[PDB]
DNA sequence: TCCCAGTAATTAACGAGAGCACCGGCTATGTGTTCCGCTATTC
DNA sequence: GAATAGCGGAACACATAGCCGGTGCTATACTTAACGTTAATTACTGGGA
């Protein structure tokens, strides 16, 4: 039907060819009859006829009547929709100017005349006269005029000059510009300049200017002459009940512009004074300029409520205009919502439906039903049959249901598991039952929580619904490759229970045949749930190709692990049933049984979970009283003791030893030490409380206390809420973040009195508020990250590269945070990764990690695998399904057409609401100081000369477990390549004292070092050496700035000592504040410390990580590999002269003087080495270490956002975030292509551009890649729709407009907009058959 | 450099012209009424702070200030079209009366969103003062019955003139005082037929033509052209009287008979009266 | 008489392709041009394309065999 | 009138009284509110207040 | 808030250096606002309203 | 002569639940005709 | 069955009157209007190297 949406500017006769007829008066309706006055804004000459087929004199009345204009009316009669769909036009009097093309802020008129916006509303405003090609006589061309230097221009040019005033003479600029030689103009300019700004300057009037030409537009369509107005329909005038009407806003704008064109053609008519036409065209230009939007120009103008009216642009912007509230989310037939409750009866893929919801949303099935069965020969009769809803509509609603799956969905609609499908089971009820395994995947609460259905009606629906969103086909989140079905908060317990043993129970040691006669004596109450039973199993492996061998045995279990091995499966090992069996010990059951049996025995596996956990809680009785709060019999022995604590240092703070500073820190460790030992001392009371005997003294074991058995087993408790139970409740905060000195001592079986419950308060009012305001920040995020991650679909089955990122473990400091494994499960790889025994290829060169080449791996304990990845996919317009990876949420490789960029949009914005001098080596391994120089000090040690130090701890195996990193100089206990034992401080320095340690040997001197200028006498006054301090540049004379104290060192023999290797002088600048202990002309050796130098949030985080702001201290970098230097030092700008061995010397770069700079003035600096320290913008780390440094970046730094809150993310879902903010790749130098320079065209069209140049004969496009934050980077987008579905409309509208853009339809808003299938799931194959029927 | 809103630019603009003495004012309109434009431009020109001078006291109705400004502008306008200065008398005591008119009929014509007519609206303010008048002596809202007492004027007419005076509501103002809800949410579109009731309108075409064609020919070919139907016209029982059978008594004879067999087959399909009509 | 359509997805691949090949089916069997291979258990026509699916006797290239030869017996209906 | 009518029938602060208790007539009176006619707002009610 | 004389600091960053710049505001129940707000170059600069 | 820092504007901040002459032109309004329909009489 | 006559009466149209509805006119003189964020970003403009 249509390709693709085209916006332009409207012609002043485009305008007529929309148009039915010129609205002349204004007003709307006819008083005592409702009728349509003739003729203002609402008419039917005009916009068509009120009813259907009729005129308005009605002497025309038929469907035979069809098309005629009446001669009584002139109104063609047709159908009455026809008003949605006429427009009119008002004939303004004047041209007014256009209010979106002079105040959006790079405003249109502005930069396109190169007229500042004041003077352009200095002439609209009639204020000032401007020259209209007065030629330069006197004059320039775009100079406005004052009123009485006018005045004298007249006088002195009555000819040869003509100086319009307002919108004529706005319009007469641009109907009098040229285009092509002002384009060529401002190019030999752009040609010839050389400042910056000045550059960009005429690089966007040439852009302005290019796409002006390039669109079939001219610039004074900007100028309003023939104004439109909107069709009735849309801004209608419905009456109220009782002679009441409500109108649209519209209408009172309307016929404010049509009065004030009215009196202006009136004013013109009489030929009034000129003050008077002045001021009418002044005040019309705004009515328009209102109409077309309020509040932009000036305040807005208000109605009878004191309120602005709702304009035009009103009904497009935010959250009230259509985008967003009409277009994008609509509301829905065939739904409807109620509360919800458990019915644990079900199979997970059943849901409880009321027999009054389900009447009502399978209406018109019914009705096609009840004529199918000859019930009811017509719909009239078939629908008074579902009215009084007789006996038979009711087996009617039984087939019309059966395999008709529903959609279940809750309100907060975070991840795509808050959308299921379930085959409906009828009750008689009003509320909608739903299965307890699926309550953890849509969040859902029983305490009131509600949720709607929806009906797939078409066919295709009920099979997408069954194929992709029922719920037993959803049992791995997308997030991550974690089951999300896992059993609950009851079904544990019982579990936990169940599969426990006590010392001695009923039935103890006796032989069973079976887990069928650990039934048969359970139920016949002859043994308990806990008895350790010999039983014979069999259990079944799959050790052959599918081979289940069976296997019997006798295995020491209980009468509980027995009876709950029926449940099981048949390829499950028995050893996962055979332990305790809590929360964690289920999740990875039902795992390994969908790994090992497959989809089918694990979704019936879980309903059999369930009924049996269930069912053994039932039997638990397992209650909670008053006396399962086993407050321990130390706490009070404990409270005294930090109670006297407390005092003395309170005696002792009075007694002066100590000031506040310090007493404080001494009993708030006090405090924190006794809550520790409280909460330790409970702990062995409540878990080994049973002290039971069997044939004998007494056995110790784990408690059946019920309290702990709910913590224990992890169903719905902690070690955090029990000790604020029955231990003390701690320390507790203050509104200002600060920890309150006195802490509240009593537990909640105690009681609180009325001021620790009052200091108990402020941390609840304070988490409440979070949770108040951090729902309103995580929507705002994932509504932007799903809006920069649209269109990423995956479209190919393999992009081609051996590009990647190399993957490592993640090594923080101590530990392995998150191995290799964890990190390469499930991602394909881009190099052959093979063992330490490097002759043989391991894996393969694409081959997917799963398992079984995660464990190859695993084995022969590889540190580095280079993977392939999505932000190096080598795929116009999409990722290919094996740069991605694996589906995650499903087990096999990603199907080419899965919309990955939604589905990676909700995983990283649903967690959303759950965030807000000594080195140490803590384990067994060898010492690897890693690419660091350093000497060999005074002492014998290794004294680092490095300022990247990295020490890692390469194990037996040659992998690593703990790395750090060292600062410069700092005194090796060890050395390298050698195997330490455990805590052994291998580096020492202090963090003060800055040492600017040398390399050479031999008697130094104080070369360039004298008193007065450079250095001052602040001798060692407490020992008595004559230290040769130096002063700063801030304070010492002008005489000795670039004079440094340098140390260079010579022998006795009249020989100087240089740097070895090189044959470069040995001396060392010293910089100001520096503190020199030496003297000249003594000995100094290699690594002597020549002059001792002294020195979050967690949702911000992660929305200025993905927005990429510039952090307000950056580390300032070596933007090229080379020595360094200081140029000539300005008052607070010290320029830093990077000089390369071979490049271009002269890049230099002002550092602020007072920023503590890191760099010792001369040395040789590797490329995107830190100049100062700071945290560094992303933009600095993709221009200087490229891409997969900053994709590296940010998925460190956001990953150590969720795991510290403990949440688990797969990094591909960060990486695809990371792979749209860098779509668009600014020019460095065009080339033979049709680029400008310092455009920023996207990367992915400069990617065909050059592509098809260097498979041409041709030179490519030399591109600097860029980086844009997500609500830039979605906001610099190809289709100006999905952009304009966003954040400001105002401004992508114009901007498009003004250039003639047009949307291709490729995205999956504009689709869904359009109302079309989105180029995703199954409406992929059927874009591909368009795409490939177009163009053939 | 002026700060460039309207009102402020017009009234430091209007004070460039010297207030006209009184046979300054007769000269002026002497070379004006024949024909010379530039007395015109300063007649009209000067008294402009009349305008804003008059037009002040009929602020804060329905009309924003520089509308009656501009307003008032064209009856000064008419005002030194008409003006005679051998009256002798000074011009504002006669341009007050067509400035002052000229804001009073633009305050009864561009207010009301649906337009009344004049005197309609002097009528209505008629009853308005008089309930302004009547409220001090009952001290309470006077009825459209006191109203109506107090003017003896019919009852009704009161009560309509007042109905009309009804403030015609926005619909883009939320309700509930909660911003989420406004009168586009309420309202239903009233004359588009649903699903529902548009599939009943074809299913009971298509029924009704099965049940004719389910009817021998000559008496559906009656009742067809009779009331225009089965693609036919709505006819005169003369008319097809002339058209086919020329007993008119005859065409209502087969009429009636095939009104009853289609009685019997509605009736058969269980369609009876309380069926079809509730 | 269906819960997982997973043997229907082991038949044909990508999870896709299986809703419009049992879409196309079903549409054979519902506006009734077409009858059941496999015998109905008073399912929907929904379930008995996802039935045939799973014993792998439709698929697209059955699908489109048995259009095409529909359409060469309807072109042998001229005469 | 207009005016007081205007506070008393529709302001911030003229609720209806949510009637379906004793508790709840009494904890409605005895409400301290801080919104309302120079009041702040809901939007930039910062986490001091 | 109760009308009268209000000596609130910024204590915010509000500078890239972290001083903080105290300002009086004077509110009454009626009547123009006025505040004497700090300038980071330690002048003291009034605004009304 | 170009960089640069303070200043002002613009954008965003979840979901679903007076008063009279005067005229003219429309329109209600008698009213005729008329036309249709219905009934009733008679061959 | 079929012609003819009476007759209600519905209504439709036509011609009129009448009455809504728009317009013009008024003559001491009269002369310049109506009280918070929060953050970020970007365009602008006065000021410095
Ligand atoms: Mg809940
Ligand atoms: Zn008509
Ligand atoms: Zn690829």
């Amino acid at each position: 039907e249509f390709d693709a949406i085209k916006i332009a500017l409207a012609s002043p006769d485009m305008i007529r060819s929309w148009s039915f007829g010129e609205v002349k008066k204004p007003e709307t309706i006819n008083y005592r009859t409702f009728k349509p006055e003739r003729d203002g804004l609402f008419c039917a000459r005009i916009f068509g006829p009120v009813k259907d087929y009729e005129c308005l004199c009605g002497k025309y009345k038929r469907l035979k009547h069809r098309g005629v204009i009446c001669e009584k009316c002139g109104v063609e009669v047709t159908q009455t929709k026809v008003r949605r769909e006429r427009m009119g036009h008002i004939e303004l009097a004047s041209p007014t100017a256009h209010i979106w093309f002079l105040k959006s802020l790079p405003s249109r008129i502005g930069l396109l005349l190169d007229m500042p916006l004041r003077d352009i509303e200095r002439v609209l405003y009639f204020e000032s006269y401007v020259v209209i090609e007065g030629g330069m006589t006197n004059l320039e061309r775009q100079q406005i005029l004052t009123e009485e230097q006018y005045l004298d221009a007249l006088e002195e040019f009555g000819d040869e000059f003509d100086a319009k005033m307002g919108a004529e003479a706005i319009q007469a600029l641009l109907k009098s510009m040229d285009l092509e030689q002002e384009c060529e103009q401002l190019r030999e300019e752009l040609n010839e300049t050389n400042s910056e700004t000045k550059r960009k300057k005429l690089t966007k009037r040439i852009k302005l200017l290019e796409a002006f030409v390039q669109s079939g537009n001219k610039p004074e369509w900007m100028i309003l002459t023939v104004l439109p107005v909107l069709p009735p329909d849309l801004r209608p005038l419905v009456p109220l009940d009782g002679g009441r009407f409500a109108t649209s806003d519209l209408n009172d704008l309307y016929r404010r512009v049509i009065n004030r064109n009215n009196r202006l053609k009136r004013l013109l008519d009489l030929a009034a004074p000129d003050i008077i036409v002045r001021n009418e065209k002044r005040m019309l230009q705004e009515a328009v300029d209102a109409l077309l939007d309020n509040g932009r120009r000036g305040r807005a103008i208000t109605g009878s409520n004191k309120r602005p009216l709702k304009s035009l642009a009103d009904m497009i912007k935010g959250k009230q205009g259509r985008f967003r509230q009409n277009l994008l989310g609509k509301r829905v037939d065939y739904s409807g919502r109620s509360v919800i409750t458990v019915g644990p009866y079900l199979r997970l893929h059943q849901c409880g439906l009321p027999k009054k919801m389900a009447l009502e949303l399978f209406k018109p099935f019914i009705y096609g039903k009840l004529e199918l069965r000859g019930l009811a020969t017509t719909i009239k009769a078939a629908k008074k049959m579902v009215e009084r809803e007789e006996a038979v509509v009711w087996d009617i609603l039984d087939e019309v249901i059966r395999e008709h799956p529903v959609l279940l969905n809750r309100a907060p609609t975070l991840h795509r598991l808050g959308i299921q499908a379930f085959e409906p089971v009828l009750i008689e009820g009003k509320a909608i039952q739903l299965h307890p395994l699926v309550c953890a995947a849509y969040n859902a609460d029983f305490d009131g929580d509600q949720m709607a259905v929806h009906v797939p009606l078409t066919l295709e629906a009920q099979l997408e619904a069954r194929a992709l969103m029922m719920s037993t086909n959803n049992i791995l989140s997308p997030a991550n490759g974690e089951p999300i079905i896992v059993p609950s908060q009851d079904v544990v317990l019982g579990l936990y229970y169940m599969t426990r043993d006590c010392v001695n129970a009923k039935g103890e040691g006796m032989v069973l045949t079976g887990p069928k006669e650990a039934e048969r004596l359970y139920r016949s109450g002859l043994a308990s749930l806990h008895a350790r039973v010999k039983v014979r199993i069999t259990e079944y492996e799959k050790d052959a190709n599918g081979e289940l061998v069976a296997k019997t045995s006798l295995k020491d279990t209980t009468v509980g692990r027995a009876i709950l091995w029926m449940i099981v499966p048949k390829g499950l090992p028995y050893s996962i049933v055979n332990q305790a069996l809590g929360k964690k010990a289920i999740s990875k059951m039902l795992n390994t049984c969908y790994r090992i049996l497959g989809l089918k025995p694990t979704v019936i596996f879980a309903d059999q979970i369930m009924y049996t956990g269930f069912a053994y809680a039932a039997r638990s009785g397992a209650s909670v009283g008053i006396d399962d709060m086993v407050i321990p019999e130390k706490k009070h022995e404990i409270i005294s003791e930090a109670e006297a604590e407390v005092a003395e240092i309170q005696e002792q703070f009075q007694s002066g030893l100590v000031t506040a500073g310090e007493r404080y820190n001494k009993v708030i460790d006090i405090w924190a030490a006794a809550n520790d030992r409280v909460s330790k001392a409970m702990m062995d009371n409540l878990q080994t409380e049973t002290v039971i005997n069997r044939d004998g003294q007494e056995e110790k074991q784990v408690s059946f206390n019920s309290i702990y058995m709910m913590a224990d087993s992890g169903a719905r408790g902690s070690a955090a809420q029990i000790r604020q139970l029955a231990g003390m409740r701690g320390l507790m905060a203050k509104p200002d973040g600060s920890i309150i000195e006195t802490p509240i001592t009593a537990n909640f079986r105690e009681g609180l009195n009325v001021l620790q419950y009052f200091i108990s308060t402020h941390g609840a009012r304070k988490g409440l508020a979070d949770t108040a305001l951090k729902t309103a920040n995580s929507g705002y995020l994932t509504r932007r990250l799903v809006d920069v991650a649209q269109d990423l679909v995956v479209t190919e089955d393999d992009c081609g590269t051996h590009e990647g990122i190399m993957m490592t473990p993640v090594i923080e400091g101590g530990d392995v945070k998150e191995p290799l494994r964890d990190r390469v499960l499930g991602r394909v790889t881009a190099e052959d990764v093979l063992k330490p025994g490097t002759a043989d290829i391991l894996v393969p060169r694409n081959t997917l990690l799963h398992e079984q080449w995660c464990d190859l791996l695993e084995e022969n304990s590889v540190d580095a695998v280079k993977v392939r990845s999505v932000v190096s996919c080598d795929t116009d317009f999409g990722v290919c399904a094996h740069c991605y990876g694996r589906d995650l949420a499903r087990g096999h490789i990603i199907n080419k057409g899965e919309a990955i960029g939604v589905i990676a949009a909700q995983s990283i914005g649903e967690p959303g609401t759950q965030l807000t001098s000594s080195i140490q080596v803590k384990n067994k391994g060898s010492i690897k100081l890693s690419n660091v120089k350093s000497v060999v000090n005074s002492s014998g040690k290794l004294v680092i000369t490095s300022r990247n130090t990295e020490l890692k701890l390469i194990d037996e195996f040659g992998r690593t477990k703990e790395s750090y990193k060292v600062p410069y100089g700092a005194v090796l206990a060890k050395g390298d390549g050698e195997q330490v034992a455990g805590g052994e401080t291998v580096a020492n320095w202090d963090p003060h004292t800055m040492p600017v340690i040398t390399e050479v040997s031999g008697f130094v001197r104080f070369t360039d070092m004298i008193d007065g200028q450079t250095i001052t006498r602040q001798t060692d006054e407490l020992t008595g050496l004559s230290s040769l301090v130096v002063l700063d540049s801030a304070e010492r004379t002008a005489g000795g700035k670039d004079l440094r104290p340098a140390l260079k060192i010579v022998d006795a023999q009249g020989n100087d000592v240089l740097i070895p290797g090189t044959d470069m002088p040995a001396q060392y600048f010293l910089p100001g504040k520096a503190i020199v202990q030496l003297e000249d002309g003594v000995q100094i050796s290699s690594g002597d410390t020549l002059a001792r130098i002294p020195q979050t949030g967690g949702l911000p985080r992660v929305a200025d990580l993905f927005e990429a702001r510039r952090p307000k201290e950056p580390a300032i970098l070596a933007e090229i590999s080379g020595i360094v230097s200081f140029g000539k030092e300005t008052k607070g700008k010290r320029r830093l002269v990077i000089t390369p061995v071979d490049g271009s010397d002269p890049y230099e770069e002002m550092i602020p003087k007072w920023r503590q700079l890191n760099v010792f003035e001369g040395e040789r600096v590797e490329r995107g080495d830190v100049i100062s320290d700071g945290p560094e913008a992303p933009h600095d780390i993709l221009r200087l270490r490229g891409v997969h440094a900053v994709t590296r970046y940010i998925v460190n730094e956001v990953q150590d956002v969720y795991r510290l809150q403990g949440v688990k993310i797969n990094d591909k879902h960060i990486e695809v975030i990371v792979r749209q903010m860098l779509r668009k790749a600014t020019i460095v130098n065009a080339g033979s292509s049709d680029f400008l320079e310092g455009e920023q065209v996207e990367y992915s069209r400069v990617k065909i551009a050059n592509r098809e140049l260097e498979a041409n004969g041709k030179v490519g496009a030399t591109y600097s890649r860029d980086l844009l934050g997500i609500t830039k980077a979605s906001l610099a987008t190809e289709s100006f729709i999905s952009a304009a579905s966003f954040q400001e409309t105002t401004r992508v509208l114009t901007e498009a407009a003004v250039a003639g853009k047009r949307d291709e339809l490729r995205g999956l808003k504009e689709n869904v907009i359009v109302g079309r299938l989105i180029p995703a799931g199954t409406g992929y194959a059927y874009h591909q058959d368009r795409m490939r029927r177009r163009a053939a | 450099q002026r700060v460039l809103d309207a009102t402020q630019l017009y009234l430091g603009e209007i004070g460039y012209s010297p207030l006209l003495t009184a046979e300054e004012e007769v000269y002026f309109a002497r070379r004006a009424l024949r024909g010379d434009v530039a007395s015109r431009r300063r007649m009209i020109e000067s008294n402009l702070r009349l305008v804003v001078k008059i037009a002040r006291r009929y602020g804060n109705r329905g009309l924003a200030l520089l509308d009656l400004i501009e307003e008032g502008n064209l009856g000064l306008i008419r005002a030194v079209e008409k003006f005679d200065p051998e009256r002798g008398f000074r011009f504002s005591t006669y341009a007050t009366w067509w400035i002052r008119q000229t804001i009073e009929r633009a305050i009864m014509n561009q207010t009301r969103t649906i337009r009344l007519p004049i005197h309609i609206v002097k009528e209505l303010n008629v009853y308005l003062r008089t309930a302004r008048e009547l409220s001090h002596k009952l001290d309470h809202e006077p009825s459209a019955e006191e109203i109506a007492e107090q003017l003896d004027k019919p009852v009704d007419d009161v009560s309509r003139m007042l109905r009309l005076n009804e403030r015609i509501t926005s619909v883009d103002t939320p309700l509930g005082g909660d911003s989420e809800k406004a009168l586009l949410d309420i309202l239903a579109d009233e004359k588009e037929n649903g699903p529902e009731d548009t599939t009943q309108d074809d299913d009971m075409k298509q029924s009704i033509v099965k049940w004719l064609f389910e009817l021998n020919a000559k008496q559906r070919e009656v009742l067809a052209r009779r009331f225009g139907l089965l693609g036919y016209e709505a006819a005169t029982l003369e008319d097809v009287g002339r058209e086919i059978g020329l007993t008119r008594e005859r065409v209502r004879q087969i009429q009636v008979e095939g009104l009853r067999r289609l009685r019997e087959i509605l009736q058969t399909q269980g369609l009876n009266i309380e069926a079809l009509f509730r | 008489a269906r819960v997982t359509v997973q043997d229907a997805v082991e038949k044909i691949g990508n999870r896709f392709d299986l809703v419009l090949v049992a879409a196309r089916r079903a549409r054979q069997m519902q506006v009734g041009g077409k009858d059941p291979l496999v015998p109905e258990e008073n399912d929907k026509t929904t379930v008995i394309a996802l039935r045939e699916i799973e014993e792998g006797l439709i698929n697209n290239q059955i699908l489109d065999v048995r259009e095409r030869q529909e359409q060469q017996e309807q072109e042998a209906a001229e005469l | 009138s207009a005016a007081v009518k205007e506070f008393f029938g529709s302001s911030q602060l003229s609720q209806f009284m949510d009637q379906n208790n004793p508790l709840s007539e009494i904890t409605h009176k005895r409400r301290i509110s801080a919104l309302g006619p120079g009041g702040l707002t809901r939007e930039r009610a910062g986490f001091e207040v | 808030r109760s009308p009268g004389v209000f000596f609130d600091s910024d204590k915010g960053k509000t500078h890239s250096s972290g001083k903080v710049l105290y300002n009086a505001r004077i509110i009454p129940y009626r009547g123009s606002w006025l505040d004497f707000e700090f300038d980071p170059k330690d002048n003291l600069f009034v605004r009304i309203d």
